[PDB]
C-alpha cells in the first residue's frame, strides 16, 4: 500500500497521509489520521501544530476569500501531558518507518458538515476553485500567536463525499389535478421515475400520462431535470438551475387521454455556460460531475445540493376569462443522484 | 517524449499448476494506475486486474496484482488450461496510454521434434510463371527453430518467408511452414532444392532434399 | 453487453474510411469510447478516445490532425472518420468500454474489424494444390496441402471438405510479401491406408473478390 | 506543489 506526502517550500516540514477522500456515513465520518515529519536540524520555533479546515471560498479579477465554517486544531510536537491518543494502524505504520520524528495527528469530522463541492467556473476566472473544501494544514510556530510564514507550512486539499445508500427508497410517483370553473370537468397529471436512486451519466426515464376531460388543450410538454442548491452561509439563498430539458410539441386534444415516456440524462458537456452551477469538489482543477446529491437525516452550513424532475404541461385556456387565468398544470418529482459506493 | 512500458518477460513458458509472475518497469512512475490483458489469438482482449492491484469481477481467485515501485506486477497461483494466452501491461496516468510488448505464455510439453516434409511445386502453380517449395514442421516442441534452405549445394537466404500456427490446446505442439519463393526459370536451372532444419529434439540437422 | 464494429477495408492512401461501433447495455453519457491499433504481431496501441459526459477528444499525436472521433449518443454509436490514411495505419481496430466515474481501464472490447491501407488492389487467390508425395507420407502418415497465394485483402477462410475435415489441419497465418500480395498456406493429415480410397478437397473462399474455391489434392 | 506517493 502507498500513502500520500507533500513538503513545505522549503522541506522542513512533510505530511502524510493515507487517503484525499473521506466518507461521510453520516453515523460516522472517515477520520484524518496522518503524521507530520519534522527534522530536528529546522526544529527551532519547538512548536508543530496541524489544522484541519472547512472552509467557503468565494470571489473582481481573480481574487478569492475563505470564510472558515469548521476548524480544527491539534498540537502534534510537543505532545501535551494532558492529551494521550491512541494510534491507528496507519499511523503506527507510518512512525515504524520514519521513526520518532514523524508526529501523528487525527482529526474527527462531526456529523451535519457540508460535503465538498465547487462552483463551475467561465471561461474568464483565474481563481482557485470557489465553493466548500476541505485542507489540513501543518505548520510550526512559537506559539497560535504567531504569525505562520508560508514558507514554515505546508497545505493539502481533501474532501468528503457521500455514496448511494445500500437499500433503494420508493419509486419516485406524483398527482395533481387541476379543475376548472367554465365546467366540472378536471385536468389530471400523473408523473413517475423508473427508479430513486440514479448514478452519474445514467438516463432518467419519465413515465407520463395526461387524462384531459376539459375543453382546453395541451399544446407543449416541457420535462427538466432539475438541480436545487440550497447555501446556508450568511442569511440564505438557493437556485433551481435546469440540469437536463426535453420540451415536446407532444399535444393533447380535449376530451383525450396521452402517454409517453421521456429519457432525459444529465450532463455536463451541455452546462458548461451556466456559471455557479454545483460539482463534485476539485482537488485542484480537476473536471468534475454535477454535484451529487448530499443526504442529511433529520439549516446546515454550506452548500446543500438535491435534485427534482419537472413534468409541466402548457395550457391554452381562451373562452370565459381568456388568457388572465394561467391555466398550466405541473409536477415535481424529487431523486437521488450521486456514485455508487466503491468497493 | 511518451511513457513506454517494458515487460520483461517476452517469452515465458511453465507447466499446468506452475506459479508464473510477468513484471512491467513504467519508464516513470505512473502511481498505482496499472491495469493488465488477457488476450487469446483471434480474439479481443479482457481486463483481469486494475488499480495495480485490484482484482476486477468475473476474473478467476488465482490472479492477484502488485506494485513494486516502477515495477508492476501479476501473478496466478496456479495456472490452469483456460489461462494461456498472451498477456500485456498498460498505464493510464499520462495521455496517451500505452501497452507492453506482450508475453507469450504457452504450455510445457516434452521436447519432441519436428517431422519435416518438402513439398515440390505444383503443375498449375508452374506454368502460372512462378515456382515457391514448402518445407513442413509438424508436433515440436519449443516453438523455437531455425531453418535455412539450401539450393544447387548452397545456401540460399533473402528468399524464404515463414509462418508459424498457434500451440495445439489438446497435444500442446507447434508447426511451422517455410517456402522458397522464386521465379520459374530459378526453379529448372540448378535443380537441387533442399531445406535444412535444426532443433533441439533433433540431436544433428535433417534436410529433406527431392530430385524430379 | 455487446460491442459491433463496421465499416473496414481495403482504402489506397491517403483515402478515407470511417468506423462505427454499437453499443449495447453501456450508456454513452456513463461511459467513454475508446479505441485501439493493433496490427498483426504489434501489439496494442490507443488511437482515439471520446467522452461523452465531459465532451472531451483525445488523440494519438501521429493520428492528431488526421482522425476524426465523434459519437451520436442516441444511436449509442461512436464514429472513428479517419481521413488522409497512411499504409503504416493497417491494423485491426477495437473500440472499448470505460467506466465515465472513474477510469477503471479497457474492461470491454469489440471484436474489432480489419482495416487496410495500400496501394494494391483486391485480387483473387491463386490456389494449387501442394500433393502429398512420397516425401509427404512418414511415419504411416501422410499429409495434404492447398496453398492460396496472390490474393491481397487479408481474410480468407479455407476449411477441408467444406469444414467436414477438421482433424489434422493446420492453417498457417498469412504473411504480406515483396508482391504484397498476401500468401497463406494449409495442410492437413490424413491416414495413408485411407489416402487413395477416399478422396479429400480445400475449400477456400476469398469475400472481397467473391471467389469460392474446391479444387481437389491427389498424390503426386 | 506537486504531491507525491510513498510506500509503507
Amino acid at each position: 500500500t502507498r500513502v500520500f506526502k507533500k513538503a513545505s517550500p522549503n522541506g522542513k516540514l512533510t505530511v502524510y497521509l493515507g487517503k484525499r477522500d473521506f466518507v461521510d456515513h453520516i453515523d460516522l465520518v472517515d477520520p484524518v489520521d496522518g503524521v507530520v515529519l519534522v527534522d530536528p536540524e529546522y526544529l527551532k520555533e519547538r512548536r508543530v501544530y496541524v489544522t484541519l479546515t472547512c472552509a467557503f471560498r468565494y470571489g473582481v479579477l481573480g481574487l478569492t476569500f475563505r470564510k472558515d465554517l469548521f476548524v480544527a486544531n491539534v498540537q502534534s510536537f510537543p505532545p501535551a501531558p494532558e492529551d494521550k491518543k491512541p494510534l491507528t494502524r496507519l499511523q503506527e505504520r507510518l512512525i515504524k518507518k520514519l521513526g520518532e520524528h514523524a508526529y501523528p495527528f487525527t482529526f474527527e469530522i462531526p456529523p451535519n458538515l457540508p460535503c465538498s463541492v465547487t462552483l463551475q467556473p467561465g471561461p474568464e476566472d483565474t481563481g482557485k476553485a470557489c465553493g466548500v473544501d476541505y485542507e489540513v494544514k501543518a505548520f510550526l510556530a512559537e506559539n497560535l500567536e504567531e504569525k505562520i510564514h508560508k514558507r514554515n507550512s505546508v497545505r493539502l486539499v481533501i474532501r468528503k463525499v457521500q455514496y448511494a445508500p445500500e437499500r433503494p427508497g420508493p419509486q419516485p410517483t406524483a398527482e395533481t389535478t387541476r379543475q376548472f370553473l367554465m365546467s366540472d370537468k378536471p385536468l389530471h397529471l400523473e408523473a413517475s421515475l423508473d427508479k430513486e436512486i440514479y448514478y452519474h451519466g445514467e438516463p432518467i426515464s419519465v413515465n407520463v400520462h395526461v387524462t384531459n376531460n376539459t375543453n382546453k388543450t395541451v399544446k407543449k410538454i416541457k420535462i427538466s431535470v432539475r438541480q436545487y442548491a440550497d447555501i446556508v452561509l450568511f442569511n440564505t439563498a438557493q437556485y433551481k438551475v435546469p440540469v437536463a430539458m426535453e420540451e415536446a410539441d407532444d399535444t393533447v386534444a380535449p376530451s383525450s387521454t396521452f402517454s409517453k415516456v421521456y429519457t432525459l440524462t444529465p450532463f455536463l458537456a451541455n452546462n458548461r455556460e451556466k456559471r455557479g452551477l454545483a460539482l463534485d469538489g476539485k482537488l485542484k482543477h480537476e473536471d468534475t460531475n454535477l454535484a451529487s446529491s448530499t443526504l442529511l437525516r433529520e439549516e446546515i452550513l454550506g452548500i446543500i445540493v438535491s435534485y427534482k424532475v419537472k413534468v409541466k404541461l402548457v395550457v391554452s385556456r381562451g373562452g370565459l376569462l381568456g388568457d388572465l387565468a394561467s391555466s398550466d398544470v405541473a409536477v415535481e418529482l424529487p431523486f437521488t443522484l450521486m456514485h455508487p459506493k466503491p468497493k | 517524449s511518451d511513457i513506454q512500458m517494458t515487460q520483461s518477460p517476452s517469452s515465458l513458458s511453465a507447466s499446468v499448476g506452475d506459479r508464473v509472475t510477468i513484471t512491467c518497469r513504467a519508464s516513470q512512475s505512473v502511481s498505482s494506475a496499472v491495469a493488465w490483458y488477457q488476450q487469446k489469438p483471434g480474439k479481443a482482449p479482457k481486463l483481469l486486474i486494475y488499480s495495480a492491484s485490484s482484482l476486477y469481477s468475473g476474473v478467476p481467485s488465482r490472479f492477484s496484482g502488485s506494485r513494486s515501485g516502477t515495477d508492476f506486477t501479476l501473478t496466478i497461483s496456479s495456472l490452469q488450461p483456460e489461462d494461456f494466452a498472451t498477456y500485456y501491461c498498460q498505464q493510464y496516468k499520462y495521455v496517451p496510454v500505452t501497452f507492453g510488448q506482450g508475453t507469450k505464455v504457452e504450455i510445457k510439453r516434452t521436447v519432441a521434434a519436428p517431422s519435416v516434409f518438402i513439398f515440390p511445386p505444383s503443375d498449375s502453380q508452374l506454368k502460372s510463371g512462378t515456382a515457391s517449395v514448402v518445407c513442413l514442421l509438424n508436433n515440436f516442441y519449443p516453438r523455437e527453430a531455425k531453418v535455412q534452405w539450401k539450393v544447387d549445394n548452397a545456401l540460399q537466404s533473402g528468399n524464404s518467408q515463414e509462418s508459424v500456427t498457434e500451440q495445439d490446446s489438446k497435444d500442446s505442439t507447434y508447426s511451422l511452414s517455410s517456402t522458397l519463393t522464386l521465379s520459374k526459370a530459378d526453379y529448372e536451372k540448378h535443380k537441387v532444392y533442399a531445406c535444412e532444419v535444426t532443433h533441439q529434439g533433433l540431436s544433428s540437422p535433417v534436410t529433406k532434399s527431392f530430385n524430379r | 453487453v455487446q460491442l459491433v464494429e463496421s465499416g473496414g477495408g481495403l482504402v489506397q492512401p491517403g483515402g478515407s474510411l470511417r468506423l462505427s461501433c454499437a453499443a449495447s447495455g453501456f450508456n454513452v453519457y456513463s461511459s467513454s469510447i475508446h479505441w485501439v491499433r493493433q496490427a498483426p504481431g504489434k501489439g496494442l496501441e490507443w488511437v482515439a478516445s471520446i467522452s461523452s459526459y465531459y465532451g472531451y477528444t483525445y488523440y494519438a499525436d501521429s493520428v492528431k490532425g488526421r482522425f476524426t472521433i465523434s459519437a451520436d449518443t442516441s444511436k449509442n454509436t461512436a464514429y472513428l472518420q479517419m481521413n488522409s490514411l497512411r499504409a503504416e495505419d493497417t491494423a485491426v481496430y477495437y473500440c472499448a468500454r470505460s467506466r465515465q466515474f472513474w477510469y477503471s481501464g479497457l474492461d470491454y472490447w469489440g471484436q474489432g474489424t480489419l482495416v487496410t491501407v495500400s496501394s494494391a488492389s483486391t485480387k483473387g487467390p491463386s490456389v494449387f494444390p501442394l500433393a502429398p508425395s512420397s516425401k509427404s507420407t512418414s511415419g504411416g502418415t501422410a499429409a495434404l496441402g492447398c496453398l492460396v497465394k496472390d490474393y491481397f485483402p487479408e481474410p480468407v477462410t479455407v476449411s477441408w471438405n467444406s469444414g467436414a475435415l477438421t482433424s489434422g489441419v493446420h492453417t498457417f497465418p498469412a504473411v504480406l510479401q515483396s508482391s504484397g500480395l498476401y500468401s497463406l498456406s494449409s495442410v492437413v493429415t490424413v491416414p495413408s491406408s485411407s489416402l487413395g480410397t477416399q478422396t479429400y478437397i480445400c475449400n477456400v473462399n476469398h469475400k472481397p473478390s467473391n471467389t469460392k474455391v474446391d479444387k481437389k489434392v491427389e498424390p503426386k | 506543489v506537486y504531491t507525491r506517493s510513498t510506500g509503507e
